[PDB]
């Protein structure tokens, strides 16, 4: 027996100027066959916070079911809505609850801040925020993320000027970085999902990647 | 006067034999503020009134929240109204937590009288003073049901149990026909006309002293408050007489 | 026929033939033996002024304080019985000091008024209490939503309020109140209007040993007035 | 418990009285006859015949669920009498110690066990200041392979003993001494005879006549150690064969 | 109660014969405390002790106001059909209370004496407070008129206490009374004690006219339904030449219970 | 012999218990309730006082269900009804849970009957007041019924009546020929009692609640269909001359 | 007297009124005689069940304990079986340590502290009781008598039981030590003689020995021996 | 699996091991007569209705709450024949007898511990 | 009204509270007074009793090096509560490397104090205490508990029987002259002790505190000369 097992999945998040963006691969596989192919893994949580939750999907469930209901008492207890600066807390102290029984989660946090800003938060299996621009990860992860850095924050690179992420762009980026991304990986591909978010509400995208 | 001995608890039975415990919290339900229950085919507004404890001070607060499809009143003693309605949103959350689909009101309303039962029976305890009003619409139309302070709901159409409020009753029974096919404007001027009577003589309704609230088919339950009320509170005809 | 002497105030959980359960009101009635208080809310902070009735002058003067901290922008002023308070004022910190490490932010005072309130509720029937707290206790401080002041009764509310006194002589203290508010005054005006008041119920006069001025402001923290600083004030 | 006891001599339980009398069993003893029955059990030489009595208050009631005469083990039986209520319950406790007996010991009860262990279970309410005694008149019936039939009775304040013959009920006086006078002339016995001897004992304390269907009798013999219950043709020919 | 398992606790009594049974150290406290709780005459003169009230001087008519919405009545009706004045109030140190029991007086013919006196009476001060106010023997032309408010659940009847109808007026006369009763006398079983008991019971005793009125509300907080309920009273010999302005006297009353006068917090 | 009436847990110098007793009387002021079994089946009906016309159909209910083939006819304090058929609705489950089949009528008769009498032996909890009617059906056994009295009793009765109106009720049940009927004239039959023995100066509206399991129903607890409910009113009414 | 009603309480004289209502119970039963001698000790005790209805087998007083204690009760029927079952547990629970049977003393005081323990608690009553008990240990002979309250007396003669101030008066001119069992059971027969209402029968006394055998009980036929002698 | 949301009192006592149950006998010989009551509740309850345990485990509450205070043996003379352990001497009480307790703790801690007021 | 702790009266005026007050102002006085760098706890001893030992009867307790105790009532409860102050103490100490202040150790024993007025089954401890001595910023501290659950920090105060008048003379004395130096403080608390008292030196017993000398009695000649150099009064 082994109370472990691994499904796969791809987060990336890009925190802009105003606005968060969180996408993710959808492909529920284990060993080497295919569960299924529409598997969500971009659950929302309020009008401007979006939750994204890769690694074992035994506990992905389960956290998303409690972060809500306790999202709900604290709405219920304080007459209020909780930001996206006390979730990372509150998400850290639950994951650190069983420290000694780890979840086998990887999850990512985008959102708004209490002005228009972009924020997008970054945990750790046993549970440790740290505040972050670009953060990706999760399974396929060590591919998404070098890219990013080359493209978003200018790295070595001289002679060039600085200028800010429009929306335009953003799209564009990650929807050619999952496409380069899909080929070389096993466990990412099939349909991907967006959940770009502003300051008017939640909109989704979905387009085709490497079909299988 | 035979009642002196009898009275001191409440598990003893009087030699007539009836518990006078429970009989005198439910007098005692009736001190606090008139609150209506109407209801319709798609809404179940739920209009209350609010005391004042002063000028200068700020108005109690008559009309929780319980859940995204289920609203309380109150009415009677302020202590145990908290103590109960946590385990309300406990119950509420526990049966979304473990299904997925919100607990039905006939369920919730039986728990309730469950737990309310334990205490009348077992010695060093008292019963609750509560005149809850649960309000709410799930699967089958808006319900409507009382709870007493002894552990006996009763389902409902239209009631308004509280403070002075048997002429609230009278015209409630004279125009309980209409309830059946109207919009929310005109079931929540029924409602508010309903709740006029309640107050005395040469005294209107402000805007300080309304608690509408209203929960329906596509809308989530809703408190409202302050100047918010004020469209609802436009006609209203002139006066009683 | 016949007059019977029933008594049902004796048991903490007896109903009388019309209600108002006697032992609450006999808890509430005892606040009246202690001292006074006085709490104004205005736009930019909100002020509080607390008697002290030194018993002897021996007594060093800060040994008593009614004035109390709850963190860096709550403060509120007990009265009536005082270990009970010291219960209170405990919970109430333990309570704010461990939401702040959970969820990483400020407190809201409607948000520690409830945590009190349902604390001070489990009379009745494990270390449970066994009478009413009979204390008062007038909440003050600044949040997001802009300077408050809630008023807790030994029973179980907590209505907000603008100008409400606790302590013995409230009658004399609420309608010079209401007849003085204005809720557009400055907040300097509020000190002085406070000394008249308080200067009504003493029978002794206005030093700088037996009054606690302490007020927060929507910038500063928690800011407790000294004597030297109380002395310019307390000269007109 | 948040009522307290109440004061006086004679209220409670636990209150010795000035001359040392416990007033609350002996009202206990004295709450038998409130319901109003009679109960003769007589134990010959090689039988053990308990006879009772049925009464009916009305005709719509039933008359096969309102027997006085349970079965505790597979050959012990029982008359119960006083208020239902308690009996009914002594009756399910007899029957759980007697299965807890047969199974940290693998054998069939003697008598003197299960009325031993129904009176210290009654006696242990009789101490603390929470009980009441439930009243009741525990009459046991069975045969034994070490000393042949046997005849126990207990009281609600616990004292058990060992009967030849019992009469328990409202008339227990006269019952009582009509069996002692019996008993002194003959000593043998048998099956009928005991029967017999029981029938003209209740009938000659109620002073009344016995319809053919309102006793009936559960024996049990050496030769049927199974506890069985008299069937209606039995009694109606011992009654018509009684007095011809 | 039971203060812990298996204590032993007395029957309450009813009568009243829980009562037991001195040392010169004990025998002191008992006049401290006696002294504490007599009642004193405190007429605001200056520092007045006064002799009784009605020793000064006659009267016609006593009417006495007993309770917050008697006195909220009297204060709101008649007081503009004329000018008053301040002749002395009462002191009192009862657990229940300490709100002031003064007099007024007329300044227009000075038969007329209606009294205001909110303060709750203990049960042994009222004998002391009949033996102060009145006197020994008074004379035989004076007429007295009662209105207090007593809790609905008092009355008993047959029928539901709270499936009775809104708050009524009843009344008790006594033997010397030649004037008819304008609401249905009290029922047998409902007896009524207390400083209208006692009053009533002197002035029966002393053969000089009384009346009683009571009102039996559901709701003890001042109002405006329970007060305007007492609106037949104004019809009778009793009070009939005191009242000359209807309408203003309900917009002062409707001011004054604007006022909000302190409601309980235990409730909503 | 008062003065020993005050704890369960004292007895009185004749003999009785005088709270049991307390208990008994005061099931009596109630409404009335009547079961009777035919030859393959049993039926019970309920005078249900209707309050004000604020409430509807379904209110407060007299005729719970415990399983697919029992149910109650209960008439007493509502509190205690409900929380004994909560406790009848747990022993019928967990019998099923684990023995198989279905529970046989007269084991839960005597567990719920014994749950019952626990309460009258301690000096922590009142006695319940309530009567208590079991009727049900079976397959081979036939048709049985059982009535539980407050205290102990549990006894097994061809056709009874609980409550205030009971003994012109029994009285006038003695005059039928309950042994050779069907299930389609003891409904008519009980309709015209709850008609001839119904006061109506202290009493106003009325609603009969009836419901039969039998061989019509091979085995079920249902409430009558509304049609049959219908002609048998109409036939109660027009036997009153 | 309120100071009664509770064995809680102290008078405000210095007693427990409970305690002495129950020695007065037990003194209210039925007469019971010992007698130590310089060979072994006898206890002589008569029974209520007088009718022949009752039996002479089954229910019996003078339970034997292990091999050299045996008891008596004087006091309520109902209330002492658990007392002896509490006191042959502790027999056994000494036995199975300490490899040697029970000296007596040991077990008078155990069973003393066990029954003085519902006196000093608050809310049941003390046990109405009142026992002798009988040993033989390093060939000596041992008698004892326990209270209600529970205080343990080295006693010689006690005649403890209804009528006990008439039998420690016969018997303080009689003992005079140095006997054999044959004279003791003759002077406990004439004890019981003196106050008895009515002739000693063949089914009316249950002598029991303790001689350095073991303790035997005496059968009906030699009881109805010396009884006849 | 708790934070601290007096250590000389109560102290020398690793977290490590009380969740690593020792020798197998270990919870079937530190709550004996606890498991055996429940599995003597569990199967009244299953055979003979839902009154019996009710009753039965209130009867032990009832004569629990009557002995000496907890810093002084208790004879436990009753609740033993109640029980059904009235002669079942056994590995329970001739082996490290409670009355000869090798180690004593104070009065009034032992009893507000008693009482739950901790 | 008083007949047990968790209920009131009509008015208020919680009984057992004011009940066991009065039952504290029934035993011996004492006294304390601090100085620049001094305190002292003097007592009075009731009655003589020569057979006695005074050895075993005493009221100045020791709490700590730095900390020192002197109560007024019944002698068991006040017992109780020292033992349980000193564990308090060492725990306090051992959890955290650094003398324990005077304000926390007296409000632990308020706290103590104040557990037992909960419940009508169990009595408020009938003691009244004196809590002095030096903390570890060398900052002379007093104290004084009470029944209910209240604390004072106190200057010169005085408890017991008879405190009214040794209060009054105390206070009628006090100024910053009499506590300048050591000996100073010894003449004006033996002279504030002398007044209840019938005859000095017999029953009265001091005990100095120095900074960080610990607890240090006084034998009987020392208190007789210093009585002695008090007398010359003029």
């Amino acid at each position: 027996f082994s109370p472990y097992v691994f499904n796969g999945g791809t987060i990336l998040a890009i925190a802009g100027e105003d606005f968060a963006i969180v996408a993710s691969d959808t492909r529920l596989s284990e060993g080497f066959s295919i569960h299924t192919r529409d598997s969500p893994k971009c659950y929302k949580l309020t009008d401007k916070t979006v939750i994204g939750c890769s690694g074992f999907h035994g506990d992905c469930l389960t956290l998303t079911k409690i972060i809500e209901a306790r999202l709900k008492m604290y709405k219920h207890s304080n007459n209020k809505a909780m930001t996206t600066g006390a979730i990372a807390a509150m998400l850290s102290t639950i994951l650190y609850s069983r420290r000694f029984f780890p979840y086998y989660v990887y999850n990512i946090i985008g959102g708004l801040d209490e002005e228009g800003k972009g924020a997008v938060y970054s945990f750790d299996p046993v549970g440790s925020y740290q505040r972050d621009s670009f953060k990706a990860g999760g399974s396929a992860s060590a591919m998404l993320q070098p890219l990013l850095d080359n493209q978003v924050g200018f790295k070595n690179m001289q002679n060039v000027e600085h200028v800010p992420l429009s929306l335009d762009r953003a799209m564009r980026l990650v929807k050619d970085v999952f496409i380069s991304a899909a080929e070389r990986d096993v466990y990412t591909g099939d349909a991907l999902r967006i959940c770009i978010v502003t300051k008017e509400g939640i909109r989704e995208e979905t387009v085709s990647l490497r079909k299988d | 006067m035979f009642r002196n001995q009898y009275d001191n608890d409440v598990t003893v039975w009087s030699p007539q034999g009836r518990i006078h415990q429970i009989e005198y919290a439910m007098e005692a339900v009736k001190q606090g503020s008139a609150t209506v229950g109407l209801k319709s085919k798609t809404h179940a507004v739920l209009v209350a009134l609010k005391r004042a404890q002063s000028e200068l001070a700020a108005h109690q607060k008559k009309i929780l929240h319980v859940d995204n499809h289920i609203g309380i009143s109150i009415a009677g003693l302020t202590a145990d109204a908290r103590l109960l309605c946590n385990f309300m949103r406990q119950e509420c959350l526990d049966s979304r937590f473990v299904f997925d689909r919100p607990l039905p009101v006939s369920r919730l309303v039986s728990l309730i009288g469950s737990k309310t039962q334990i205490p009348t029976q077992r010695y060093g305890r008292r019963p609750y003073g509560v005149g809850l009003l649960i309000a709410g619409y799930d699967d089958m139309g808006p319900h409507i049901f009382q709870t007493c302070p002894s552990a006996n709901y009763f389902d409902c159409r239209a009631m308004s149990i509280g403070a002075r409020s048997q002429s609230a009753r009278t015209y409630l029974e004279r125009h309980m026909s209409e309830f059946m096919e109207c919009n929310l404007n005109e079931l929540v001027k029924h409602g508010l006309r309903a709740l006029r009577e309640t107050l005395p003589a040469e005294q209107d309704l402000t805007t300080k002293n309304v608690s509408i609230g209203i929960v329906g088919k596509d809308l989530e339950f809703t408190i409202y408050d302050d100047d918010d009320v004020s469209p609802f509170l436009e006609g209203l005809e002139e006066r009683p007489q | 026929m016949f007059l019977t002497r029933s008594e049902y105030d004796r048991g903490v959980n007896t109903f009388s033939p019309e209600g108002r359960l006697f032992q609450v009101e006999y808890a509430i009635e005892a606040i009246k033996l202690g001292s006074t208080a006085i709490g104004i809310q205005t736009s930019e902070g909100v002020c509080l002024a607390v008697e002290k009735r030194i018993t002897s002058p021996l007594m060093e003067p800060s040994s008593i304080e009614k004035i109390v901290e709850i963190d860096a922008h709550i403060g509120c002023a007990m009265s009536g019985l005082i270990a009970d308070a010291k219960t209170l004022i405990d919970k109430a910190r333990v309570e704010t000091q461990n939401h702040w490490f959970t969820y990483n932010e400020t407190m809201t005072v409607e948000s520690v008024t409830q945590a009190v309130s349902n604390l001070a509720l489990q009379f009745g029937e494990p270390g449970a209490m066994s009478r009413p707290f009979g204390v008062a206790l007038l909440f003050g401080g600044v949040d997001e939503k802009g300077p408050q002041l809630f008023h807790m009764d030994p029973s179980g509310t907590f209505v907000q309020c603008d100008a409400r006194a606790i302590g013995s002589a409230s009658e004399g203290a609420q309608s010079s109140l209401q007849e003085v508010y204005h809720k557009s005054m400055t907040l300097k005006e509020a000190i002085k209007s406070s000394l008249i008041i308080l200067k009504q119920v003493m029978e002794e006069k206005l030093n700088a040993t037996n009054i606690e001025l302490a007020t927060v402001q929507p910038g500063q923290n928690f800011h407790m007035f000294t004597k030297e600083e109380l002395e310019e004030v307390i000269k007109d | 418990m948040s009522r307290g006891s109440s004061a006086g001599f004679d209220r409670h339980i636990t209150i010795f009285s000035p001359e040392g009398r416990l007033y609350q069993v002996e009202y206990a003893f004295k709450a038998i006859n409130q319901g109003g029955l009679t109960s003769v059990a007589v134990r010959g030489k090689d039988c053990a015949v308990i006879v009772t009595q049925k009464k009916v208050p009305d005709k719509l009631l039933d008359s096969s669920t309102v027997t006085h005469l349970f079965k505790i083990t597979e050959n012990i039986g029982c008359v119960m009498t006083g208020m239902t209520a308690d009996s009914r319950s002594q009756v399910q406790r007899a029957r759980y110690e007697a299965a807890n007996w047969k199974y940290k010991y693998g054998y069939e009860i003697p008598v003197d066990m299960l009325c031993k262990r129904i009176a210290d279970i009654s006696q242990v309410y009789t101490q603390n200041a929470e009980m009441r005694p439930l009243g009741c008149c525990m009459i046991l019936i069975g045969i034994d392979e070490e000393q042949g039939p046997q005849v126990y009775k207990c009281d609600p304040a616990g004292y058990y003993c060992g009967f030849k013959a019992t009469a328990a009920g409202v008339k227990q006086t006269e019952s009582t001494s009509f069996l002692e006078k019996k008993v002194k002339k003959k000593f043998d016995w048998t099956f009928e005879q005991t029967v017999e001897t029981a029938i003209t004992c209740l009938s000659t304390v109620l002073s009344i006549d016995f319809k053919p269907s309102e006793i009936e009798v559960g024996v049990v013999t050496v030769e049927n150690p199974k506890f069985r219950i008299l069937t209606e043709a039995e009694i109606d020919a011992h009654l018509v064969a009684l007095a011809e | 109660a039971a203060t812990f398992f298996g204590e032993v606790v007395k029957a309450p009594c009813r009568a009243g014969t829980e009562d037991e049974e001195e040392t010169p150290e004990d025998r002191e406290v008992r006049l401290q405390l006696a002294r504490k709780r007599e009642v004193r005459l405190l007429r605001r003169q200056t520092k007045t002790s006064l002799v009784s009230l009605l020793e000064k001087y006659p009267c016609s008519k006593f009417i006495i106001a007993i309770g917050n919405n008697a006195v909220a009545f009297l204060s709101s009706f008649v007081m503009n059909s004329g000018v008053w004045e301040e002749v002395g109030c009462a002191k009192l140190w009862n657990e229940w209370c300490r709100a002031f029991c003064v007099f007024y007086h007329l300044k227009s013919n000075p038969s007329v004496f209606l009294c205001q006196c909110s303060c709750y009476v203990a049960e042994d001060q009222q004998y002391q407070w009949l033996e102060k106010v009145f006197g020994s023997c008074p004379r035989k032309n004076m007429q007295i008129t009662i209105l207090t408010c007593r809790h609905v659940t008092d009355y008993k009847t047959s029928e539901s206490t709270g499936s009775l109808p809104s708050p009524f007026l009843r009344a008790l006369k006594t033997q010397n009374f030649k004037d008819s009763a304008c609401c249905p006398l009290l029922e047998q079983p409902n007896i009524v004690h207390d400083l209208p008991a006692a009053v009533l019971s002197y002035c029966q005793v002393w053969k000089i006219p009384a009346i009683l009125y009571l009102c039996y509300t559901d709701v003890m907080k001042l109002d405006l339904i329970t007060v305007e309920a007492f609106k037949p009273i104004l019809s009778t010999r009793s009070l009939k030449g005191l009242v000359k302005n209807i309408p203003q006297s309900t917009e002062i009353l409707k001011k004054l219970m604007t006022t909000n006068e302190i409601q309980s917090n235990i409730y909503t | 012999g008062t003065g020993y009436d005050l704890s369960a847990s004292t007895f009185s110098p004749d003999g009785r218990v005088f709270q049991v007793e307390y208990a008994m009387k005061a099931v009596e002021n109630s409404s009335t309730a009547i079961g009777i079994r035919c030859k393959d089946g049993v039926v019970f009906g309920v005078e249900k006082l209707v309050l004000s016309k604020l409430y509807e159909e379904g209110s407060n209910k007299r005729l719970f269900n415990v399983d697919r083939h029992v149910g109650m006819a209960v008439a007493g304090l509502l509190a205690d009804a409900r929380s004994l058929a909560d406790i009848a609705r747990e022993e019928a489950s967990n019998f099923r849970s684990n023995f198989g089949y279905n529970i046989p009528l007269k084991h839960l008769a005597d567990r719920v009957a014994m749950y019952v009498h626990a309460y009258t032996l301690y000096s922590a909890v009142r006695p319940f007041g309530c009567s208590f009617m079991l009727g049900s059906y079976s397959v081979n056994d036939g048709a049985q019924l059982y009535m539980i009295d407050p205290s102990g009793v549990s006894y097994g009765y061809w056709g009874c009546a609980i409550g205030k109106a009971r003994q012109a009720a029994k009285t006038e049940i003695e005059k039928l020929q309950m042994k050779e009927m069907t299930c389609r004239d003891i409904v008519k039959e009980v309709a015209k009692i709850i008609y001839i023995v119904h006061d109506e100066v202290k009493d106003k509206a009325f609603e009969l609640e009836l419901s039969w399991v039998g061989e019509l129903t091979n085995g079920r607890h249902e409430i009558v269909p509304k049609d049959i409910r219908e002609e048998a009113e109409k036939y109660a009414k027009e036997s009153l001359k | 007297r309120g100071y009664s009603f509770s064995l809680t309480t102290f008078s405000p004289s210095g007693k427990l009124v409970q305690i002495e209502y129950a020695l007065a119970a037990v003194a209210g039963g039925a007469p019971s005689v010992g007698i130590k001698a310089a060979n072994g000790v006898v206890l002589a005790t008569e029974k209520k069940q007088k009718s022949i209805l009752y039996d002479e087998r089954s229910v019996h007083k003078v339970e034997p304990i292990t091999k050299h204690i045996g008891l008596v009760y004087s006091g309520m029927g109902p209330d002492y079986r658990v007392l002896v079952h509490r006191a042959r547990k502790l027999a056994q629970q000494y036995y199975l340590v300490y490899q040697e049977p029970i000296p007596t003393a040991q077990l008078v005081q155990r069973v003393a502290s066990v029954m003085q323990e519902y006196t000093q608690s608050g809310g049941v009553r003390p046990f109405g009781v009142s026992l002798l008990i009988c040993g033989w240990n390093e060939g000596r002979p041992y008698l004892f008598q326990s209270d209600p309250s529970g205080a343990y007396f080295a006693w010689k003669a006690t005649a403890m039981g209804k009528n006990y101030v008439n039998g420690k008066t016969f018997l303080e001119k009689r003992y005079n030590e140095d006997l054999e069992l044959e004279d003791a059971i003759h002077t406990a027969i004439l004890t019981l003689k003196e106050s008895f209402e009515g002739q000693m029968t063949e089914d009316n006394i249950e002598v029991g020995i303790c001689n350095e055998a073991g303790f035997r009980r005496l059968t009906p036929t030699e009881v109805k021996d010396y009884l006849a002698a | 699996s708790p934070v601290t949301e007096d250590l000389l009192r109560k102290g020398f006592s690793c977290v490590k091991n009380e969740l690593l149950p020792s020798h197998p006998l270990e919870l079937s010989e530190k709550n004996f007569q606890l498991n055996q009551d429940k599995m003597n509740f569990s199967t009244l309850r299953n055979i003979q209705g839902l009154f019996a345990p009710l009753k039965l485990q209130m009867e032990f509450k009832a004569v629990q709450q009557v002995q000496r205070l907890p810093f002084l043996s208790s004879s436990n003379l009753s609740l033993d024949v109640l029980r059904g352990n009235d002669e079942t001497i056994g590995f329970e009480d001739i082996l490290n007898d409670p009355s000869q307790s090798e180690v004593m703790g104070e009065p009034h801690l032992m009893v507000e511990y008693k009482l739950g007021l901790l | 009204y008083d007949r047990a702790i968790t209920v009131f009266s009509p008015d208020g005026h919680l009984f057992q509270v004011e009940y066991a007050q009065e039952a504290v102002k029934k035993g011996s006085t004492a006294v304390g007074v601090r100085g620049r760098d001094i305190v002292v706890l003097g007592v009075e001893k009731k009655s003589v009793a020569k057979l006695q030992d005074e050895r075993t009867v005493r009221k100045i307790c020791a709490l700590d090096d730095n900390v020192c105790m002197a109560f007024a009532g019944l002698t068991a409860d006040a017992r109780i509560v020292i033992n349980r102050a000193r564990v308090e103490c060492q725990s306090h100490r051992l959890t955290v490397e650094d003398p324990v202040t005077v304000e926390y150790i007296t409000r632990y024993i308020a706290s103590l104090k104040q557990r037992y007025t909960q419940s009508n089954g169990r009595r408020p401890f009938g003691i009244s205490a004196l809590i002095v001595g030096f903390d570890f910023d060398g900052t002379p501290r007093l104290y004084q508990t009470d029944p209910s659950g209240t604390y004072h920090a106190w200057k010169a105060n005085a408890i017991g029987r008879g405190a009214k008048s040794v209060r009054e003379f105390l206070e009628k004395n006090y100024t910053d002259e009499a506590i300048e130096t050591d000996d100073l403080t010894i003449k004006l608390v033996i002279k504030a002790l002398l007044e209840v008292v019938q005859s000095g030196g017999k029953n009265i017993e001091l005990a100095v505190m120095r900074r960080d000398q610990s607890l240090k009695i006084l034998n009987p000649e020392e208190i007789e000369k210093y009585v002695a150099e008090i007398e010359k009064e003029k």
